[PDB]
RNA sequence: UAGAGGACAGGGCCUUGACCUAUUCUCAAACUCCCAAUAGGUAAAAAGGGCGAAAUAACUCAAUUUGU
RNA sequence: GCAGAUGUCCAAAGACAAGCUCAAAGAGAACAGAAAUCUCUUGUAGACUAAAAGGGGAAAAGCUUGUUUGAUUUCUAUUU
RNA sequence: GACUCGUUCAUACUACAGUGGAUACACCAGAUCCCAUCAGAACUCUGAAGUUAAGCACUGUAAGGCUUGGCUAGUACUGAGGUGGGAGACCGCUCGGGAACACCAGGUGAUGAGUCAG
């Protein structure tokens, strides 16, 4: 009941090159998509990226869909087309991972998982 | 040649296996007075108010105390004579000692015990009696429990 | 080439190993360490003897590795290549150092105990004699006072025979190859 | 490699029991808590509040080396008693809970006709400082408005202004402390999506608040308070240990 | 220093490895879970200490007396 | 004696606060590979902290961000 | 039964399980407003439809760790003594002090102040 299994946040990322305009067209075209700014990321600025919840990452998640492998063992997974989609599902209750206050661990039997994670996909 | 401020202090000001972080916040809530006695435990965890390698463990009187310091006076043997060294330190550092308790504790005592005698006027020995010598016994032994013993052989 | 031997045989001067603060220090001679049916199993060899220094004495590398050889082939004479296994349980690590001011390294020597052993065989309860005899042969290259030294243990492994036996018939010791695990009674199922 | 190595176990510092659970800052609270060494038996009240999901905690605590003694306390779940039911998280709530303990505070020392502090709303003052511990304080946060009605009653909370909504916009605190804000929301809410309206303020609407009033219980509610405040041992584990054991012999 | 037990890279299911897991041999002046002996420091009460009152202060406190 | 380092560098690499977690490893995701960026899990610091080496440092002392000039004037008690 | 501030800062940790939620914690519902971002994920604000699935609490595990104890061991080392031994290296003795790792056994918390519910 709590223990579905919602798709907790899409990113949708474009490395490309090293921001020769290039980067910025990626960046428009990215906004075009998604109703989101876009976000630059760094060299160790190379590529853009995307983070998005709810119905919309949805949406998003749909159109892109137009592997047993593409799943991670923690249960996320991945596809590309240029973007790469990668989707990150959780169940309800991740917050206590992620919150300022008191901060905890997920219980094992709580995380997704590869299996559970292919189920899903089956599922929708 | 090299008499810094932090030499020899590998060990001295390295914190203890599984006790780094940082002085406890309860630990700032000692109560001091011009005339504790305060020994000076350098955590070197603030570096703020780190007093000298040589005064790490050494005790001494407070004769001042501050925002968040303490003036401690503190022995030096200097050659061919001991000196009052004035240590102004942190808090963080200043850690309330206990010789000067132990005497507490026994003069609290002392005056119960007075105050006892007087109801009854009897002449009781306060001072610290010694270990001396035990007085003679006479221990029941069974037969059975008397383990005898040789030497060991050798392998 | 070298020095007499006499000149490093006390350990004067602390242990100072290969380490960053002394980079251009050249090999031990021994390599080996351990030979003869090295990837035998536990049950295979009871008899083991060991070399005992009775001596505070230093012991150059090349000498252990001479005591090595030694040992190897002699055995290999007597018995079969694969009836015994001989460990040198001592490794050169404090290395000395030549002035021709402070000396430039120049050889590894293994620092020794009243104590310890330097080289231990393992061998078949049967050819435990001749062992001896290897061990004794060796002996007359190290310096210093050492003693042959038949052991009540099975192999390395640190149970007297008669208790490894016992264990054995009540199942309470792995074989791996050379060491053997006793099981506590301690980990999860 | 494993990460979690015996070693690493071996190795591990464990941090103070309430940084793990995730509870206090230690860094914060010792700065908080110490004050001047030359100023000995000067206690240092600290204004504790707490906003825990359905409910804000505002406690006045002292400090000693055996742990805190907190003097007042009150919980927003008693602004009940006060005529005041559901929005218990509400700024206004907050502000309500703070002037409430700050009240009680006051009468626990015996010493409530000096400090009467700001009567309604826009010796020297009993003196404390706000302990927010762990949420971050941004601009129109609720424990300002805790702090805010604190200070409305007798205590001196040393606070700037720039955390108050809109910031100075003083009319704008006063509309938050009224409720103004969630009147207006309510308000917003029925005009557009009704259904969702009645989901959502649901409590609200079966206690019979409409927007206009919740000002004015609020401020009856202020008037209120100021008028008055197991194991196994080793035996049985072996046992078990045993049982288990044959179980699995019988299995084989 | 050795094998033992395991599940990624090359050749024609096997071999060569590296990597994990539990072991094992031996080590450190410029390594440390731990840690002696010896050496060191402070304390063991009358110019003081107790438990009290009342003064004094421009300090301190919310508290002409909250304490110092 | 041994292994080294210093004659500097810094309007931030100073000050304060806020937020955040680093190396590495793994499993993933067009071009993309042993390496790009992204995501998650594990992560007591194995990163980083101007420059030796050593101490210290995890809601930080690290990283990012915001605001600044306390890198200010005067004087003590002092420590080395 | 729960909560808030704490104290000691692993007997308090971690991993994998099992059990529990009247009130409470929590997750969870939403984005007008203060606020906060690439992102209402976080932070904030406003909620109360659900749920113990996670957090949290509790218990388990011939669990790892941690911690007391024994045992290692009067072993190692060592202060003072020696016209003692030994060619030396080093090793006894006299008066004293005295470890560590490992191993084995037990334990896995305790608690100050305040509040809340019945
Ligand atoms: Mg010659
Ligand atoms: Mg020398
Ligand atoms: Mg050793
Ligand atoms: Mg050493
Ligand atoms: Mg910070
Ligand atoms: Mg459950
Ligand atoms: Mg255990």
């Amino acid at each position: 009941v709590m223990r579905e299994i919602k798709v907790n946040k899409l990113v949708l990322n474009i490395c490309v090159g090293e921001s020769g305009d290039r980067l910025t067209r990626a960046a428009r075209v990215l906004e075009q998509l998604t109703e989101q700014k876009p976000i630059f990321g760094k060299c160790r600025k190379i590529s853009c990226f995307v983070t998005v919840r709810g119905k919309k990452a949805l949406e998003i998640l749909e159109k892109g869909l137009k592997r047993r492998k593409n799943f991670s063992d923690t249960g996320n997974f991945g596809f590309g087309i240029g973007m790469d989609f990668y989707v990150h599902l959780s169940r309800s209750g991740y917050r206590v991972t992620r919150r300022t206050r008191r901060r905890s661990k997920i219980s094992k039997t709580h995380k997704v998982t590869k299996e559970d994670a292919m189920k899903w996909f089956q599922t929708k | 040649k090299s008499r810094g401020k932090r030499s020899g202090t590998r060990y001295k000001f390295s914190k203890k296996f599984r006790k780094h972080g940082e002085c406890t916040a309860n630990k700032y809530l000692e109560k001091l007075n011009y005339g504790d006695y305060v020994d000076i435990v350098c955590d070197s965890t603030q570096q703020k108010g780190m007093p000298f390698n040589y005064y790490h463990g050494k005790t001494g009187k407070i004769f001042h105390i501050t925002k968040r310091g303490v003036g401690v006076l503190v022995n030096k043997r200097v050659k061919h004579r001991i000196e009052q060294k004035k240590v102004c330190v942190r808090i963080e550092h200043v850690r309330k000692s206990r010789c000067n308790e132990d005497f507490l504790l026994r003069k609290i005592k002392n005056a119960e015990l007075i105050k006892e005698a007087k109801l009854k006027n009897e002449h009781i020995n306060i001072k610290r009696k010694t270990e001396g010598p035990k007085p003679a016994a006479m221990i029941k032994v069974p037969p059975s429990k008397i383990i005898t013993i040789e030497p060991l052989p050798f392998y | 080439g070298r020095r007499p031997a006499r000149c490093y045989r006390y350990c004067k001067n602390k242990p100072y190993p290969k380490s960053r603060y002394c980079r251009g220090v050249p090999d031990p001679k021994i390599r080996i360490y351990d030979m003869g049916r090295k990837k035998a199993d536990v049950n295979e060899f009871s008899g083991v003897v060991h070399l005992v220094s009775y001596e505070y004495e230093q012991i150059s590398s090349e000498a252990l590795e001479a005591a090595r050889i030694s040992a190897n082939k002699y055995m290999i004479t007597n018995c079969g290549k694969d009836n015994f296994h001989l460990r040198v349980r001592i490794h050169p690590f404090h290395v000395l150092r030549i002035n021709k001011a402070f000396g430039k390294p120049n050889g590894v020597v293994a620092r020794v105990d009243i104590g310890q052993v330097l080289l231990s065989i393992r061998t078949k309860e049967n050819f435990v004699s001749k062992a001896c005899e290897a061990l004794r042969r060796a002996k007359y290259k190290f310096p210093g006072r050492q003693k042959v030294f038949v052991s009540n243990k099975w192999g390395f492994t640190p149970f007297s025979k008669d208790e490894y036996q016992q264990y054995k018939k009540k199942g309470r010791i792995i074989s791996d190859g050379v060491s053997c695990k006793f099981i506590r009674e301690k980990g999860p199922l | 490699k494993v990460v979690k190595n015996k070693a690493y176990f071996k190795r591990y510092q464990v941090k103070y029991r309430r940084r793990r659970e995730g509870k206090t800052d230690y860094r914060a609270r010792k700065a908080l808590i110490l004050q001047d060494k030359n100023k000995y038996n000067a206690q240092k009240l600290r204004f504790v509040v707490r906003k825990t999901n359905s409910q804000v905690i505002c406690q006045i605590a002292c400090a000693h080396i055996e742990g805190d003694k907190i003097l007042a306390e009150a919980k927003s779940k008693e602004l009940i008693r006060y005529g005041i039911p559901v929005g218990l998280k509400n700024y206004a709530a907050a502000y309500a809970t703070g002037l409430l303990c700050a009240r009680r505070f006051l009468k626990s020392l015996n010493l409530d006709t000096q400090f009467l502090g700001v009567e309604k709303v826009t010796r020297k003052p009993i003196k404390a400082f706000l302990d927010v511990g762990i949420t971050r304080t941004t601009t129109g946060n609720r424990v300002f408005a805790a702090l805010k009605g604190a200070c409305d009653g007798g205590l001196n909370i040393p606070h700037g202004n720039n955390r108050f909504p809109g910031s100075f916009n003083p009319e704008q605190l006063r509309k938050n402390i009224l409720g103004i804000h969630v009147a207006e929301y309510m308000k917003t809410l029925q005009e557009e999506d009704n259904d969702k309206y009645k989901t959502h303020f649901n409590d609200y609407l079966k206690n019979n608040i409409g927007a206009d009033d919740i000002e004015q219980m609020y401020l009856n509610a202020h008037e209120k308070i100021r008028q008055n405040p197991k194991k196994l041992n080793a035996k049985l584990r072996k046992k078990r240990v045993k049982e288990k054991l044959a179980l699995y012999v019988e299995l084989q």
